[PDB]
């Protein structure tokens, strides 16, 4: 095949330059078991793509739902014996808990002891991501931007 | 138990119609046939973290109009969350140990709701978190439009000032939106424009809503001229080009208006109306001030009392 | 009359076992019936020349659920002490001649004592004073201990952080030692010991006492681990070495910990606590604030009254 | 296994969870080119080493000396058509440009366009970094910021 | 051509036993004979970006002795770097095309370094970068070493202070190592102890030194005592307890003092060193202060001339 694992987790179709990115914000690195990642691999679609391999481990709840925000395009496969046992695609949650930072300067989110949280929101143009605290909302492009 | 018995007060968002309505039905009746002690026995905590001439007094006054007793802070500086670096959670985490319910300004936004978190069973009143909500703000002035208008549909309503900052615009937006039929016109600098977030909600909603560049092309239609000082204090540097009010109503401009347009500002105002507005019978800021109190005594009676029989 | 009747409550070397006994005993009887009217008629001064949250609001909170008023500042510098340059002996002589009781924290050591030479028979109630006592801290906390571990003898206590300057420590240090078999373990910075006058009481009064370089070794056979914050305000240049904490707390190292064991601390906390202890069923300092209240409120009951029959 | 190349280099022995660390600070992950990472793999010698392979690419000596900070059992392979051409072991290097950051908060380094640069010193158990500018000597341990 | 034409004077670091002899020996020659146009038409730049009396003042007395002319700036807040925000790299591109050379002070370590970068063929010496070197302070000590002691090898060495932020000790120590069978002898509190990048090489260069805790375990043996200021400018909070001297000498500890034996300091002093001792014979600090005159004299002349001088 590519990399057949006996059990473990598979991200396919992760947009170039994001593959090295999930693997840090996952936290897919702080582990033991062998991973293999493939950065600019081909896509016949949009045109080139990063593929993660885990053994031994599968992808919390959450984190797959991060990944509707990053790799909106990543196929989740389990594996079990060699074998494609589920085939998941993100879909967008509700809300985002403590891994976004609000754009909001004046936010207590900031200087206090909380957790971030963000409503979402699928809209026309992009996600609108809403501040549980200062109610203000943003394009997660804003939101999740460097 | 009332709807609003031991409820939050924080965004006006999370208020229904009816939830709005049941406080003028009661600010109402307060107001002809008051109530020396329906808080007798409880201790209400007064926490401002910003200046408050009207907000606290009106509070204030209002608790002790209702027999309650209070306890607070109108500077954070003596506190020890100024002096030996506590963090505001922690403050509201004791504070919620001594008292009946939790008034609260605060120059941040969501420092409101992030007191709902520490704060258990006490309810916690926003009395204004940074330019975000100000709902206590939005029933004194419902209750004012009501009074004057009788009703709260099919009104033409104009904000005008800075839409971006002003807490009290953005509340009192949302409240409206809640009723039947009514019209927006916003008039503000670029910079200091409605919230797109507020502008979606008319738009989903379809509420009509439009922008002007000046007060005087709408004054002939308006019910409601809402004036707004500039935030000076929450403006960034960038946005110093505004300091000055672009808009400034003086009496000769009421010659247009309808005869039962009435100009409120949640207040202060600094040169945004001129005084000579003061003589006409339009002027109700100090009017819509008066309200504060019986409106606050409303809201405090339905969060603190299961049943209230007026 | 009772042995409190109308005492000057400075310093925890000033009164006995008993006059302790007392309070928690009235304490207890007050938490579970309510008296809002004891203090009825009674106006009682809250004087803050220092920055407090819990201390002065615990005190005012505890003043209106018995009925009393209060008149004070919590900022010397609007009174005609911080702007007219009187001095704290004028100050006192008149207020003594306007109130009932003068609670009254101030930034110098001695600050109450002084008071009670000019105040008459006006009881002063020591809110602190420097880094000298904090008498009232202490019934909140002698009150907490035996609630959660049904004594106030044969405890094993350790004091964390700044022993030097912590009024708190000073006092609950002599409130303990009157106590029969408690046995002390100190931590902190060799900078921010235990005064020798304390230690040298402990030795008098042949009490065991150990210093330890960690809180960890200390662990597995304390009953009460009360940390304390390190008086950034109070420290010398010199000591600006010390200002961060150097023992901290974390859920972790409750691991050995007694089942029983609790966790005080006086508050505001910095960083020596970190908030994940928040989480563990030994952290007790949120509802140790909370006893502030009927602690506070047995103190005022009985200066203030000749007889309480509850 | 794991994946080969038909030109490029081949970084085999980076001992474990460094071969991360490498892929961030030598930003060896910046290109539109072909990359295979295997992360906790074995073979005798000790048991779980990383493997980093870039295709069409070769890495310098300046560039793989650099590597001696990290991984100084490491071996670069030279690939030019299938068969390992060359291969070469890191040597730590006399200084090291760019990537790291000085300690020492006065650093004129900190404040002003200049490149970092520290003279790399073998003591007994680590390495001594002195820096360029400030000329103090920090320890590789400390240089790294934490 | 002369070894140091045209070469940047950073650190002692970079100069040879042979750099140093040269300057000692063309000092010894102009202090003897005086060449009064050796750098007629010549400008150099005198930056100072931080506080000097000694060094600017005598580089400037010796640029004029030598013909030179001086511009330049002895506070940085007048300068478009003070400002406008310019860099530092941007200044010393400009300056670098008008004189002949840059004399400069800046308060962080390594500017002279970063200097050397962007002023092409210009030279630059350095009057002192934050707490690193200041390799014009060693020339005039060992100058004044050499001058009183009649050698630069087989010296007892005693530097007491602040050695861990004295950029004044750094390059003497190193200078000094570079000569044979030196004994050093540090005195200094442990938060300012001689930094370990120094011992080291101490170490490997085989050199001995040994730490006392006080002046007179060591008065009896050394032959030049190197008093040092505590570098209260450098200083983070964290040391604040060291601000006073720790070591302070009165002409009364020089009672077993060998009688060879002179004490030196770079100056100032603030209370290290008390003036009683300014009587006694050991004191040659203003002598060494007027020495920086041949030292820096001897330094441009070499740098900026190809020529050895007569
Ligand atoms: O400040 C204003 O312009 C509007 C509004 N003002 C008020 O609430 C009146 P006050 O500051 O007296 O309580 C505010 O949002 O705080
Ligand atoms: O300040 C502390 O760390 C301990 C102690 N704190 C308290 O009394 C609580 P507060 O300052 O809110 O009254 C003090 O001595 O004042
Ligand atoms: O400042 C001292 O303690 C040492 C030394 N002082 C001198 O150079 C003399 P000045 O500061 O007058 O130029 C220095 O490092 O600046
Ligand atoms: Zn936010
Ligand atoms: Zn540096």
């Amino acid at each position: 095949g590519v990399e057949a694992i006996k059990r473990g987790t598979v991200i396919d179709h992760i947009p170039a330059q994001i593959g090295f990115k999930l693997l840090s914000l996952f936290k897919l690195t702080e582990t033991d078991q062998r991973i293999t990642i493939g950065l600019n691999l081909p896509s016949g679609e949009m045109g080139r793509k990063d593929l993660i391999k885990i053994e031994n481990t599968f992808l919390s709840e959450d984190q797959v739902d991060q990944l509707a925000l990053y790799a909106p395009q990543a196929t989740v496969n389990r594996i079990d014996n060699y074998e494609v046992v589920g085939k998941s695609r993100p879909s967008l949650p509700e809300r985002i808990d403590n891994v976004l930072v609000c754009p909001n300067s004046n936010c207590i989110s900031h200087a206090e002891p909380v957790s971030s949280s963000f409503a979402v929101r699928k809209r026309a143009n992009d996600i609108a991501l809403k501040c549980k605290y200062c109610e203000k909302e943003f394009s997660h492009n804003v939101v999740l931007a460097n | 138990a009332n709807p609003l018995y031991q409820k939050h007060i924080i965004s006006i968002n999370d208020l229904s119609r009816d939830d709005l309505n049941l406080v003028l039905a009661t600010a109402a009746k307060l107001k002809a046939n008051p109530q020396p002690e329906l808080l007798k026995h409880k201790v209400i905590a007064s926490c401002f973290f910003e200046a408050s001439t009207r907000t606290r007094l009106s509070f204030q006054t209002s608790m002790h109009r209702l027999g309650a007793s209070v306890v607070g802070f109108s500077d954070s500086a003596n506190t020890s969350l100024g002096k030996k670096g506590e963090t505001l959670a922690d403050t509201i985490s004791v504070i919620s140990t001594y008292v009946d319910a939790i008034v609260m300004r605060h120059p941040q936004e969501g420092a409101a709701r992030l007191a709902t978190e520490f704060s258990g069973n006490v309810p916690v009143l926003n009395a204004g978190d940074g330019s975000n909500q100000h709902p206590t703000q939005t029933l004194l002035d419902l209750f004012t439009i009501q009074q004057t208008e009788g009703r709260l549909d099919n009104l033409h309503v104009a904000m005008v000032g800075d839409l971006k900052y002003g807490r009290t615009v953005h509340s009192l937006t949302q409240a409206l939106a809640k009723f039947d039929g009514n019209r927006f016109y916003f008039i503000a600098p670029d910079a200091l424009a409605m919230p797109e977030y507020i502008l979606d909600m008319l738009d989903e909603k379809g509420i009509a809503w439009s922008l002007h560049s000046s007060i005087e092309e709408v004054m002939a239609e308006v019910d409601i001229l809402y004036m707004t000082r500039v935030q000076k204090e929450r403006l960034d540097p960038s946005e110093y080009a505004n300091v000055k009010a672009q808009f400034v109503l003086r009496a000769s401009d009421l010659h247009n208006a309808k005869a039962n347009m009435k100009v409120l500002h949640p207040l202060p105002r600094v040169d945004e109306i001129a005084t000579d507005v003061d003589k006409t019978p339009h002027a109700w800021y100090f009017q819509q001030a008066g309200n504060g109190i019986f409106a606050r005594q409303a809201l405090l009676a339905l969060v603190l009392n299961r049943d209230l029989v007026l």
